């Protein structure tokens, strides 16, 4: 069996190996530096160390059976997978994370931190798989902050143990005093010192000796760089989180300034502003071809037959013409969203667009009086005679009826020229639509 | 020492700009140090003179035997002639700074002793450091690493300059006179650098300034620390926003089309196929649309880039000998690169055909309706019998499915005729080869 | 009666329900933690509790009779509105926020109507005319709520530990200097401000819980500071995004005029033009302003802008209705500098102009003499566009038209006109015979 | 009967001469109000400077009553309409409130209270107008943005220092540990010590540094917490403005680098050969170093068609009158020809047009040096140079000859040539409305074809 690296079994393994890598980082520096946490909970660290080494051995056995894409399809040959594993630097790291250096020294297990690539791979796969990318970027930044704060706390306690407990006023205080001699007090005061140094607050006692001066200078300079990267990586997240709202406000205020420059009357001004408020409230602010211009034609057609073929299968003119021509039709359909009361086309305008109603309710209004002859619901269709343009008709060069919206209709439009470029490759259905249009025009 | 230095494909010239950077960084980092701290003692003065003579020799060798040898472009034509390179550097604006920097005020050492304020014109050669910065940022495959190391280097340099200014103010008020000034008791550069870190970084926790000069010093230093820390945040934000720009644009379009497919209620298999397309396009191309990139370039580099990736694939097929080169170049500029997920149908048997398929990094199969006739590997052709015929013509002969993640290069029939209307004779001979081959 | 969710009465209700939600957040955590505010002003908190529960049950009724949109139409069937409300989670939040569980710690479910406060902030952000000033006020309100909740959390932790047993906690409240309620609240607010802005003049902690709370508080204050800086940075980048884009256009133009060695008279003419475009606020062009709108609102804005100017001239009044709609749809305006020649003599004119807010004059060949001065509303370009018999010239300019001031014209190009002139044949025979009458009017 | 011009330079010299005493009135009016040794010690200097600021305020009312405005394009130059357009503004109300004679009350109180002159700060619009006109007028806009930001936060830090010293004078000098110390002590009683320590306190509080003594009373706790929240807003605007200046100081460099990394990503994806990869990369570094990386149509897109035409004439016409072919032609054809040119830069070794191809473009050389070669390699027959011309014989399609439309020679570039691409269709649609010019171009094409 070959584990596919795009599957969900591989992400379950990425979680189950980013757990002991995180344990090995966090608790290996804390067990090395604090020397009572290693000595007290020794049975717990024996159990967790046996579990983390078993997961590291199974991680090597999984990476020797993880497929990789050669010419589009996955390699299933296990000897090819093993040779492609052996030529990697990750095989050197995943073998170096398993060398038997060995109870009293957890510094001999510091080569278990070398599998950082599994932890960074899990964080990358979670950020591309989850539904909350900015929430996971905040969680990733907070986890990197907590690893840096914890490693600096352990480094401050190791430096204070090397210099001497309580010989200076800067180091950790005297370990034989039972107030400072407990492990909870040791870890929480070292974490308090590391937080106050790395966040550049500095309420801690000032250094006395020269190596303490140098360590606090290097600590403040690590902390100002880390805390500049954190402030920048939160500000970039906030700016690229509300860039779409800022772009929509720029569009709205530019059209507002254009209307107050050109002296557009207040009714049309309120109509434009209520249309923009409707678009922002119902989240149709994007354009359809602008957000699907990057996908290929097959996936654009898959979305388009998934959402338009249900309303385009029950029509007068395209009933059983051609399946691929209905595919090209729903590719070349185009949306416009209308306002309530907005006339689509009066008596007198020359026709060039066929409209397909989708989530809307229209009305064939009269000229002078507002009388609804028949309300056209969603799935209905109009524009057909002025996009077919048949000879032998009345041929007044005008549309014969008024179309007015009752509510916010979402018409999916279709041009006659786009119909002809859809219809070039199949001329029998062309003649079919001409005769169907002739029938519907004679039986109007 | 070549006759003319290319200065774009010369790692030796990059090593020379590293040497003038090291001499210039010695001057900038050890001018105020010897000027303020007492590290120019009587048994180290020959060491300071030896490294300062090495610094002046590197400056003079730069002004004489390297910078009059640089290949430059005048009026389109590159220059190789060494007297013309020498005239160009002598009438340049680097030479004003270089001959204004190398002025030997070290002969003024007899008037006021060994004073490094005489050598404070050696810091005027900053253009060699900025030429080294631009050349290293252009040669490096990851510019954010060197932008971070340069922002760190400027931060450590302003803290070093502020440590030297604090030791000047400590020696001016008197060492150990007030509580604010330096007391004298440890390593002088380390405790003064610690004060400069805790002031510039706007931390505080130091002794409070006692007299009025110390209040003015601490006020101006805290103001400069506010703007140095703000410039540090702005530089790291610029590096972050210009480092995750393509990833953020890819993720923005990906969540935008996921928001569209959830707004129009599209199922989980079609949403999974769109997400699988997006993950494979990021893992292969590391970009959204290559046509959006290639539309920005000039037409000649567009031509050469299309030729070097597709002209071997066109010429390795036996069909394409007789076609002429202007039509071949225009159809290589009018190829479209689409991707097919595994199992997709590129040619359904019975549908209309309008496309010539040039396969590249993929493997499709023909199914004539599940038996594998010939597995089309990369470089092969299919879709050639519906491109040459007018109107409907011929339907597809077999169901063609993509086995792996095939990356077809497509040639639409409408773009083929839009090429063909500007080439009548090519249209004629192409129709003749069409009729002989079918 | 159905409250329309985009009306003004619904926003007046969003103000009147975002008042007691903000009250309940602020003063419910303060009355819970301080125990002298709750015990002294008990009549005032009973009155404001009665008013907050009255506005909460009225919000339950108003959300029950608010409307939603199916098929673009306003639903007014109250059973459908009540079913759509009961299916949502906000009815579960409102019925959880109105459990009378009655010590204001039992009234802490009243904070669950936070969505009305967030809705009021979003509706004010898309309704006001100072959106960056409202977003500064919104961010200041958010950080004052966090400073207040941290002050109440510090006083609760201090009351749980002991008043004045340590140096970290709030001092001994039996002393009348530290015992007053104003001193309690303003010292807890001063402490929470010094902690959450990462300043630290506070006394250092003593016990492990005080060390751990100050660690968690400093990390939360680092993330608060980072969010404040990221919000104000995105707001400053959006407050002058249009100004920075216009300055990038100006700087690219000046870089082009440095590189291609453009002479000083034309450089100062382009600099005067960009100074005018800055000082009269036309920094964005109408061709990119009118791209994001739908075609129906674009045509209606074209009507309401250009038709009242186009019907100011009496000889262009004899034109058909939908054809004038298409003509003002295709009218593209440009602005001319003073002294700029609109048309010299020896240039074949392919444009017709309608002067809108300008003042043009006809001059001789290289001689400033004023035969007539064209004004606002008048038009020209009509005798060299319809291919009439000229004085042995056909389509040629027989007059030099300069600009007296910064004039603005309506550029209607020849082929741009004719490609839609070909579709309306008899109306265009009427227009070409009217052009023959105009040529007869001026000069045979 | 003089009318000033608000787009001129006399108006900008007046904006400098009125942004001097507005800024003086802001700064030294809050300082003389709060510090009370400044008003009592330098009284003759403040009488002279307040006479100067009031004289310039009266002259700003007289200049704003003569600033012309635009209606129907022209500058309005009649004094009654200028006075009426001034009088129906709110700025006239702010100016006549800014010149209210409170010197009567200022002499009533004994020439010691400049608190009555705080309506002289009501001409802040002149200061904002001067900073706006300078930030569009100057050559260093980012340096002026930082100078403007430093002036704004120094106004706030100075005003907050004066507010802290007024609060300390109200509470009492040296009763608490937070207030300013006892001014009868001669060290803290000096005015330079007073102002510089108050400015030090205000910088430490308003930039959220805090080394100040902690407060004692509730009014001091409340003022310090209000100052700390104002200081975190001031630090947020400082970091936002300096981050915006850093992001806009190399925006063009970042977009060019994004184009470079996208080209490198495409060329490492499709795996081109390394000679073409370094050719395209050195081609893009040459386009950046010669400041021509952004295309002429995208630079000139914002401009009107008249200024686009004048810029295209003043660039391209000194090249297009060095061609020995187009010397007998007219102004409209030369305007349309220099409109329909598009420059494309070639690298060395690059082929312009190969022998035996269908001609679809005409080229005019400008800052370049080319060579027509044979089919073998680099054999220079003619070195086509600056201002010369080629491509004019295979786009006209003159049939009946031995060549037809076949470009007769292999043309390569020697240096980094910058040709002017003039297309075939872009010439035939630049000759469609001019038939006499069309047959003149055909007769010169017959002459140069009889040469060829
Ligand atoms: N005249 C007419 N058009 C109708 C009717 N019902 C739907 N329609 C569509 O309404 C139209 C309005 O524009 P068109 O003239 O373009 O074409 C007409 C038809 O497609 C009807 O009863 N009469
Ligand atoms: N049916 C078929 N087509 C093949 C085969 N080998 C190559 N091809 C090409 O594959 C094709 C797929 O599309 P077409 O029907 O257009 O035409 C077919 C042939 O040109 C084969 O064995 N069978
Ligand atoms: N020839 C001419 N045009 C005039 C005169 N007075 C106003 N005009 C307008 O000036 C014009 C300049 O451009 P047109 O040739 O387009 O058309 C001409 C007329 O519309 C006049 O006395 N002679
Ligand atoms: N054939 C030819 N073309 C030349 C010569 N000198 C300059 N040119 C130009 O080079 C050309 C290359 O392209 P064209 O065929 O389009 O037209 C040719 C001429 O305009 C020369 O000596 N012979
Ligand atoms: C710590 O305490 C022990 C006993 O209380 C003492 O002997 C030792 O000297 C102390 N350490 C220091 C550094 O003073
Ligand atoms: C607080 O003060 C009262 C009287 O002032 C005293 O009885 C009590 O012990 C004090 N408590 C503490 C913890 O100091
Ligand atoms: C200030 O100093 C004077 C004299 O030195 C003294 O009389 C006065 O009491 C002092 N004020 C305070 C508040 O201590």
């Amino acid at each position: 069996i070959v584990v596919d690296p795009s599957s969900n079994l591989y992400y379950r393994w990425l979680t189950a190996i980013a757990l002991p890598v995180f344990y090995n980082w966090y608790l290996l520096i804390c067990r090395a530096c604090f020397d009572e946490l290693q000595s007290e909970y020794l049975m717990l660290w024996l159990v967790l160390d046996y579990s983390a080494d078993v997961l590291y051995v199974l991680d090597v056995l999984v990476r020797a059976r993880t497929g990789f894409l050669e010419q589009g399809l996955m390699v299933s040959d296990t000897n090819r997978l093993w040779q492609h594993y052996k030529t990697t630097t990750q095989f050197k790291l995943d073998v170096l994370s398993l060398v038997p250096t060995d109870t009293n020294y957890p510094e001999v297990r510091f080569n278990r931190l070398l599998k950082f690539s599994r932890l960074f791979e899990f964080f990358d796969r979670t950020e591309t798989r989850t539904n909350y990318p900015n929430m996971f970027r905040i969680g990733n930044l907070v986890l990197y902050i907590l690893i840096i704060i914890h490693w600096n706390a352990c480094i401050y306690f190791a430096i204070s143990k090397f210099i001497g407990f309580g010989t200076d006023s800067w180091v950790y205080p005297n370990i034989s005093i039972p107030e400072h001699g407990r492990l909870s007090r040791k870890y929480i005061y070292s974490l308090y010192w590391s937080t106050l140094t790395l966040t550049t607050i500095g309420e801690t006692p000032p250094p006395v000796k020269d190596e303490e001066y140098l360590f606090v200078v290097v600590d403040f300079l690590v902390g100002v760089l880390i805390f500049a990267t954190i402030v920048g990586n939160v500000g970039s997240m906030i700016s690229n989180m509300n860039a779409s709202r800022a772009e929509f406000q720029a569009k709205i205020d530019s059209i507002k300034q254009y209307m107050q420059f050109r002296k557009v009357t207040k009714d049309l001004e309120t109509r434009v502003i209520r249309w923009f408020d409707y678009l922002w409230a119902n989240k149709k602010t994007v354009d359809e071809k602008e957000v699907l211009k990057s996908l290929p034609d097959k996936l654009k057609a898959e979305i388009a037959i998934n959402v338009h073929l249900d309303t385009l299968k029950k029509v007068r003119i395209f009933q059983d013409c051609e399946a691929g021509l209905l595919v090209e039709l729903v590719l070349k359909l185009r949306p416009t969203v209308f306002s309530p009361g907005d006339y689509i086309c009066k008596k007198g305008d020359i026709g060039k667009e066929m409209y397909i109603i989708n989530e809307g309710k229209l009305a064939v209004v009269a000229d002078d009086g507002v009388t609804q002859f028949v309300v056209l619901s969603d799935g209905s269709y109009f524009g057909e005679i002025s996009i077919l343009n048949i000879k032998g008709s009345k041929s007044g060069n005008r549309r014969t009826a008024n179309i007015r919206s009752i509510g916010y209709s979402d018409l999916f439009c279709l041009s006659k020229d786009d119909l002809m470029e859809a219809l070039t490759e199949y001329p029998e259905a062309k003649k079919a639509l001409e005769e169907k249009g002739r029938q519907i025009l004679m039986k109007d | 020492l070549p006759n003319s230095i290319d200065s774009y494909t010369d790692r030796l010239y990059l090593l020379w700009l590293l040497l003038v950077t090291l001499a210039y960084n010695w001057n900038c980092c050890f001018i105020p140090l010897r000027l303020v701290f007492p590290y120019q003692t009587a048994d180290n003065i020959h060491y300071w003179l030896i490294a300062d003579i090495i610094c002046d020799i590197i400056y003079l060798y730069d002004m004489l035997f390297i910078q009059p040898r640089l290949q430059f472009v005048r009026g389109g034509d590159i220059i190789v002639d060494s007297n013309e390179l020498r005239k160009h550097y002598r009438t340049s604006t680097k030479f004003q700074l270089d001959v204004a920097s190398i002025i030997p005020f070290d002969i003024c050492y007899l008037f006021f002793g060994f004073n490094p304020m005489f050598r404070a014109n050696r810091m005027l050669k900053y253009t060699s450091f900025f030429e080294f910065n631009h050349h290293l940022e252009s040669i490096m495959d990851k510019a954010y690493i060197y932008r971070v190391i340069r922002t760190t280097g400027y931060l450590l340099f302003i803290l070093h300059i502020n440590a030297c200014v604090y030791y000047w103010a400590s020696n001016y008020e008197g060492i150990g006179t007030t509580r604010w000034v330096y007391d004298g008791e440890g390593n002088e550069y380390l405790r003064c650098y610690y004060w400069a870190v805790r002031t510039l970084i706007t931390i505080g926790g130091l002794p409070e300034p006692q007299t009025l000069f110390e209040i003015v010093f601490q006020l101006l230093n805290f103001f400069s620390g506010v703007f140095v820390f703000s410039s540090l945040i702005g530089q790291m934000r610029d590096v972050i926003g210009a480092a995750t720009a393509n990833q953020n644009y890819f993720r923005a379009c990906m969540d935008d089309t996921i928001a569209y497919m959830n707004n129009y209620s599209i199922p989980k298999l079609v949403q999974k196929r769109v997400r699988t397309w997006y993950e494979y396009t990021w893992d292969s191309q590391r970009m959204l649309d290559e046509s959006d990139l290639l539309k920005t370039l000039p037409t000649t580099v567009q031509l050469a880039l299309a030729i070097d990736v597709n002209f071997s694939i066109i010429s390795k097929v036996d069909l394409f000998k007789g076609c002429d080169t202007q039509m071949i170049y225009d159809m290589l500029l009018r190829l479209k690169s689409v991707l097919y997920l595994p199992g997709d149908f590129v040619c359904k048997k019975g549908e209309i055909g309008k496309e010539m398929y040039i396969i590249k990094h993929g493997e499709v199969q023909v199914l004539g309706g599940t038996k594998v006739l010939v597995t089309l590997k990369a470089g092969s052709v299919f879709g050639e019998i519906s491109l040459l015929a007018a109107g409907g013509g011929n339907r597809r002969t077999a169901n063609v499915v993509a086995h792996g993640f095939a990356n077809l290069l497509t040639l639409d029939k409408k773009t083929l005729q839009e090429i063909l209307v500007h080439y009548p004779d090519s249209e004629r001979i192409l129709m003749k080869k069409a009729r002989v081959l079918l």
